[PDB]
């Protein structure tokens, strides 16, 4: 409970980092697709 | 308990990768 | 605590990040 | 648990930096 | 306190200091 309360900012930060990385990867993949079309 | 081992390995991999990029950039 | 969905999502996300950089 | 506290701080700092980069 | 866990902890710390 208290341990979960202390670890919740870390879990939220990790999830935010994961979402940021995944969005960046999808963005880069679409850019590579545009490069291949070119 | 694959969680502890697998994610400790993953975190160590990102750390080692970051070290490699830092060394490469210092040589550059 | 591992069964919490947020913890599991973070765990698989760290695995995904490591696989991506590999 | 100073080690876990410092780890929480590092993760929060990384997330904050990424959020600032997103706003930029 | 396994060696690999401490190494991972220091790795997170190193990443944070690197971005700083």
């Amino acid at each position: 409970q208290e341990l979960f309360n202390e670890l919740k900012p870390a879990v939220d930060g990790a999830n935010f980092i994961v979402n940021h990385m995944r969005d960046q990867n999808n963005y880069n993949e679409e850019k590579d697709s545009w490069n291949r079309v070119a | 308990a694959p969680e502890v081992r697998c994610c400790v390995d993953a975190v160590n991999f990102v750390a080692e990768s970051t070290r490699d990029q830092e060394a490469t950039g210092e040589e550059v | 605590l591992i069964k919490h969905p947020e913890v599991k999502s973070a765990i698989e996300g760290i695995k995904y990040i490591a696989e991506t950089m590999k | 648990l100073p080690e876990l506290r410092e780890v929480v701080s590092s993760i929060s700092y990384i997330a904050r930096q990424l959020q600032e980069q997103e706003d930029h």
